[PDB]
């Protein structure tokens, strides 16, 4: 049994810093790969996938591609007002007809201080 | 730096099948999902689908579901997208994408029953004696080849600023091609233009030199 | 799967105009909204991603909007190298679907074709064919009608025509038109014209040579 952990339940940074939103998962099963998310629902925004999409602004505090990672933190850089929310660190599965959700993380509520 | 290099352009006669390939480099196909999509001039573009190199899973559109198969080789760091039982409605471009902004050059295919032919490469010259303006405009006609691509250039890629190559037009199972060229008339009856046609399909490189007449 | 609306599929801009394209779909899409750009020849590139985000390397002039089942991709200053067709993408929804794209060309000023004519070389005469070759460069605007004109009466088939892209720099059309003709067809006649009309010129545009 794979658990999702996010060990921060809230972070402050300030406007121009860094967000590092921490996550670790207890186990490798079942395989398949992690998303990060704002928000949850239907209406959540994608804020990053180890496998498809475009997150520049992300940076992973560990390499994903070692098969025995279990550190699933990262980085968002430059934060703004803007990133202020919750981020949930989310673990997927394979399934039908794509990649289906298996656990979610309790989620880390961002703060931003502006400047 | 990411980029992926497809196989070049494939002619396949309808109702058999095709075998494209994309080489990944900068990084390992083994840690994204790695794409195909094709592109027809009248339907846009269409996800095939995608593979997990990492485990060999496969995802498919619906419409492309028993005609497409998607393969990959972490090995090799090389991604195959293989086609049956081809009609003339699958000739399109077929992209490679790590998805994202990470895309390959896109391979043709083209699905016809005819015949591969080499062109015929004819100059277009104004003619010695004639009047001399500021600029002449030379040309470069290539006829009766079959199938596309045909790759055209000028002084071996040194003459690019005042060139025009027109898309080929298909008639009766051959394209016809043509290239033009605006230089100054103070270079030409002095200096070597030349035409350089290319045509993969028949291993065919021709170089043309523009002589007055 | 998804049906992206892409209308109009042609628009055209002046330099400096500021452009709205708009992307309606058939079900509700979230922020895996992607805009690609792509140019003739070119493997589609990432332009807008997550809506509103620009790809690296993307001018500041760019920018993208909305939410649901419409969005937007909007240039505030028109430039040259902005001409190209623009597709809106989702993958929020499997199968992921594509737009079918919006051709965005550049407004230039008016421009006259430079017409050029060429009677069939020797070295395709003595094959047996004669093709007479007609370009017509760096004309704007696109629209533009060749005759072929064979000693007074036009030729209506046996003619091949073929248009070049919006032309990078100059932001220009051009057009190559090929009659193409047995060698015994072509030596029966003296002059041959390529005729042209174009917004350009009130009277048709002429070029013409004798084949002797």
């Amino acid at each position: 049994e794979l658990q999702v952990i996010q060990p921060d339940k809230s972070v402050l940074v300030a406007a121009g810093e860094t967000a590092t939103l921490r996550c670790t998962a207890t186990s490798l099963i079942p395989v398949g790969p992690i998303q990060w998310f704002r928000g949850a629902g239907p209406g959540r925004e994608l804020i990053y996938n180890q496998k498809e999409g475009h997150f520049p602004r992300v940076t992973t505090v560990s390499d994903l591609t070692k098969r025995n990672n279990m550190d699933f933190s990262i980085r968002i850089g430059n934060i703004t007002p803007a990133d202020a929310g919750t981020y949930y660190c989310v673990k997927f599965r394979k399934g039908s007809p794509d990649d289906v959700e298996f656990k979610s993380g309790a989620g880390t509520e961002l703060s931003v201080r502006a400047k | 730096e990411v980029q992926l290099q497809q196989s070049g352009a494939e002619l396949v006669k309808p109702g058999a099948s095709v075998k494209l390939s994309c080489t990944a480099s900068g990084f390992n196909i083994k840690d994204y999902y790695i794409h195909w999509v094709q592109q027809r001039t009248e339907q846009g573009l269409e996800w095939i689908g995608r593979i997990d190199p990492e485990d060999g899973e496969t995802k498919y559109a619906p419409k492309f579901q028993d005609k497409a198969t998607i393969t990959a080789d972490t090995s090799s760091n090389t991604a195959y997208l293989h086609l049956s039982s081809l009609t003339s409605e699958d000739t399109a471009v077929y992209y490679c994408a790590r998805w994202g902004a990470y895309w390959g050059q896109g391979t043709l295919v083209t699905v016809s029953a005819a015949k591969t032919t080499p062109p015929s490469v004819y100059p277009l010259a104004p003619g010695s004696a004639a009047q001399t303006n500021s600029m002449v405009t030379l040309g470069c006609l290539v006829k009766g080849y079959f199938p596309e691509p045909v790759t055209v250039t000028w002084n071996s890629g040194s003459l690019s600023s005042g060139v025009h190559t027109f898309p080929a037009v298909l008639q009766s199972d051959l394209y016809t091609l043509s290239s033009s060229v605006t230089v100054p008339s103070s270079t030409w009856p002095s200096e070597t233009v030349t035409c350089n046609v290319a045509h993969p399909a028949s291993s065919t490189k021709v170089d043309k030199k523009i002589v007055p007449r | 799967q998804i049906v992206l609306t892409q209308s109009p599929a042609i628009m055209s801009a002046s330099p400096g105009e500021k452009v709205t394209l708009t992307c309606a779909s058939s079900s509700v899409s979230s922020s895996y909204l992607y805009w690609y750009q792509q140019k003739p020849g070119s493997s589609p590139k990432l332009w807008i991603y997550s809506t509103s985000n620009l790809a690296s390397g993307v001018p500041a002039r760019f920018s993208g909007s909305g939410s649901g089942t419409s969005y937007s991709l909007t240039i505030s200053s028109m430039e040259a190298e902005d001409a190209a067709s623009y597709f809106c993408h989702q993958w929020s929804s499997y199968p992921r679907t594509f737009g079918a794209g919006t051709k965005l060309e550049l407004k230039r000023a008016d421009a006259a074709p430079t017409v050029s004519i060429f009677p069939p070389s020797s070295e395709q005469l003595t094959s047996g064919g004669a093709s007479v070759v007609c370009f017509l460069n760096n004309f704007y605007p696109k629209d533009i009608n060749v005759k072929w004109k064979i000693d007074g009466s036009e030729r209506q088939n046996g003619v091949l025509n073929s248009w070049t892209d919006q032309d990078s720099k100059d932001s220009t059309y051009s057009m190559s038109s090929t009659l193409t003709l047995t060698k015994d067809e072509y030596e029966r006649h003296n002059s041959y014209t390529c005729e042209a009309t174009h917004k350009t010129s009130t009277s048709p545009i002429v070029k013409s040579f004798n084949r002797g």
